[PDB]
């Protein structure tokens, strides 16, 4: 259980809170209380920030609003349900508390600038014809402009003409 | 959207934009002359960022008989029909990307143009 | 060179390339725009944003997404280190990593009209 605390702005923020996993009324079929649930909410972050400054403010109201989003009420329904613990649902990032849509849309759009920044492999013809004379190994790649060679394991380079 | 400049109705200068400090409106001004017109459009100024712009509102259908230019009987138009349409690339400097090709329909009091 | 395991990986490489390349608002900005919303909660470009947040004159920077993906950016730290740069004279009503739009809602409070664009810009 929640401590009891005396602070109006904590007192607010749990209100608040509560309000917000009302939202929908999914609170109702799971049967989870969602005054308590709010208020160990509420007290996961007090014990991070230790204090009702704008960081803390911030922290709630964000919460909040993730919380109310009508594009996301698995979050909501997940949190109701305790597969998200108060704790947890407390410290995690709004690209954690994203719709599941979001996420993969933003691991996608990572993933293809990820792709677009690599750079391109310098082309040429691979061949076993050629031995490193550094490191023996035969993977290599040539070029014929005279025969460039380049070794793939140790990036030597040399010529025959 | 943007927002143009309208001009003063009594010098036709240049209408600045002012916030009624009392009514709490915006209003448009002129420096020369105390016109005071009642903004609607709420904005005061945009700046596209990202250079995004349609070219296809810059590209004009008499570019169609352009002898220079490359037909194709490949892409008919879509409001006539026609089958023979002028393409090109973006010719605006912002066109690194814009590799792709703009068709214009070669067929007088149509110049329907579009993009594949 | 790289010193830790991002030797090896592109992905933990990747991130060393972002804390390197200078990168301000320009990168990811798409469309910077101002607005006499006279009101915060007036929101006349129809925004829910501040009524959950609840001058008579706003920037609206709309950013980009797959430009702040690609750094790794977040809204968070780009309003940190606003209102870092600027003090507190500027408030910024960012948006939420959840919406379509990519908003930065911007406010000063306490030659103003021309005052945003003279920051902004
Ligand atoms: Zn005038
Ligand atoms: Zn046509």
């Amino acid at each position: 259980r929640a401590p009891s605390t005396s602070d109006s702005v904590r007192l607010k923020c749990r209100e608040m809170l509560a309000a917000a996993l009302r939202t929908g009324d999914d609170y109702i079929a799971i049967g989870a209380d969602e005054e308590e649930l709010g208020s160990q909410i509420e007290e996961a972050i007090y014990q991070e920030i230790r204090n009702t400054d704008m960081k803390y403010k911030n922290r709630v109201r964000s919460r909040i609003s993730n919380l109310k989003d009508a594009k996301n009420p698995n979050l909501r329904k997940n949190v109701l349900c305790g597969n998200i613990p108060p704790d947890l649902f407390a410290r995690m990032t709004a690209e954690e508390m994203a719709s599941d849509e979001l996420k993969e849309m933003r691991k996608n759009l990572t993933k293809e600038a990820i792709r677009e920044h690599q750079m391109a492999k310098t082309g040429g013809t691979q061949t076993d014809l050629f031995t490193c004379g550094k490191c023996k190994k035969k993977n290599c790649t040539y070029t014929q402009v005279t025969t460039f060679v380049v070794c793939n394991e140790c990036g030597n380079r040399w010529k025959f003409c | 959207g943007f927002v143009g400049i309208r001009f003063c109705q009594e010098c036709n200068n240049m209408l600045y934009p002012k916030e009624d400090k009392e009514n709490r409106i915006l209003l448009y001004a002129c420096r020369n002359c105390d016109y005071q017109q009642e903004a609607d459009n709420s904005c005061i100024y945009v700046n596209k960022i990202t250079h995004e712009v349609d070219e296809l509102t810059q590209i004009i259908a008499d570019v169609s008989q352009d002898p220079t230019l490359p037909r194709t009987e490949d892409h008919p138009c879509q409001k006539c029909g026609h089958k023979e349409a002028v393409f090109f690339q973006s010719h605006s400097a912002r066109a690194e990307d814009a590799m792709r090709l703009y068709y214009v329909c070669t067929a007088p009091h149509c110049g329907h143009r579009w993009t594949e | 060179f790289l010193l830790g395991q991002s030797a090896r990986d592109a992905e933990r490489a990747k991130d060393i390339l972002c804390r390197l390349e200078h990168t301000t608002l320009r990168k990811v900005t798409a469309n910077t725009a101002i607005y006499y919303d006279p009101n915060p909660q007036s929101t006349v470009v129809a925004e829910d944003q501040e009524w959950v947040n609840v001058s008579p004159w706003l920037l609206r920077v709309e950013l980009d997404r797959k430009h702040m993906t690609d750094r790794k950016l977040t809204m968070e730290q780009i309003a940190e280190k606003i209102n870092a740069g600027f003090g507190d004279d500027l408030n910024c009503i960012f948006n939420d990593d959840n919406a379509e739009k990519l908003v930065l809602r911007i406010r000063i409070m306490n030659d103003d009209d021309v005052f945003l664009r003279c920051i902004e810009s």
